[PDB]
């Protein structure tokens, strides 16, 4: 090869990704996510922001292992079915609500 | 839609 | 129609990660100090967002990950018991 220039838009698409998440990162961390909860009454919305929270720290830590040059994504792979594990949790307990 | 997907997907290098 | 965006973002850049992945970039990395550079920034920029999610909850290598098996740990067990206080509350 020796040819990098085909290398380079990847990461420009990465780069651009980045800066897309900067803004709802801020957003989310705007104010401390203890506080967050306070803001809230409902059980279930405190269970959905605290997955989420999960999810995007889970995913960043994935994108960030992946950029390393991390042959082994398994430690991350874990993490990320333990966390599908505990969303699942959460739409089996509304459909139970529904049904009830 | 699962957005978990997006861990297993294959690239799409070159 | 609800549409969550902050997920939608953190699916792109998986995404633009995992392609960026797929390439030899250890090749390139190696053999282009220029290369190397801005994407360890990139890298790093994709590092400062998830340390500020880091920050919002507050609750060596081997000394990190440790520590951050120790969060996502914290982050769960709230998770474990709002579940288990909805399935109580029910029963
Ligand atoms: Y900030
Ligand atoms: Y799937
Ligand atoms: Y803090
Ligand atoms: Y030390
Ligand atoms: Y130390
Ligand atoms: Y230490
Ligand atoms: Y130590
Ligand atoms: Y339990």
């Amino acid at each position: 090869m020796e040819d990098i220039e085909k290398i380079k838009p990847y990461v420009r698409s990465f780069s651009k990704a980045l800066d897309e998440l900067k803004p709802e990162i801020e957003k989310l961390t705007s104010k401390s996510l203890d506080e967050q909860l306070l803001l809230l009454s409902d059980e279930r919305a405190k269970l959905e922001l605290i997955n989420r929270y999960a999810y995007v720290l889970s995913s960043l830590m994935f994108a960030n292992m992946k950029v390393l040059g991390v042959k082994d994504m398994s430690p991350i792979l874990g993490e990320l079915k333990r966390v599908k594990s505990y969303m699942d949790k959460a739409k089996q307990y509304d459909n139970r609500i529904t049904k009830s | 839609t699962d957005l978990f997907d997006v861990f297993e997907e294959t690239p799409v290098e070159l | 129609e609800n549409p969550d965006v902050l997920l939608s973002r953190v699916i792109n850049v998986v995404r633009a990660a995992s392609s960026l992945a797929s390439q030899d970039v250890d090749f390139y990395k190696n053999l282009d100090r220029g290369f190397s550079k801005d994407l360890k920034s990139k890298a790093d920029k994709l590092a400062d967002m998830a340390n500020e999610i880091i920050l919002s909850i507050d609750e060596d290598i081997s000394d990190l990950w440790n520590n951050f098996g120790n969060i996502m740990d914290n982050l769960l067990e709230m998770s474990d018991h709002s579940l288990d206080k909805l399935n109580c509350a029910i029963n």
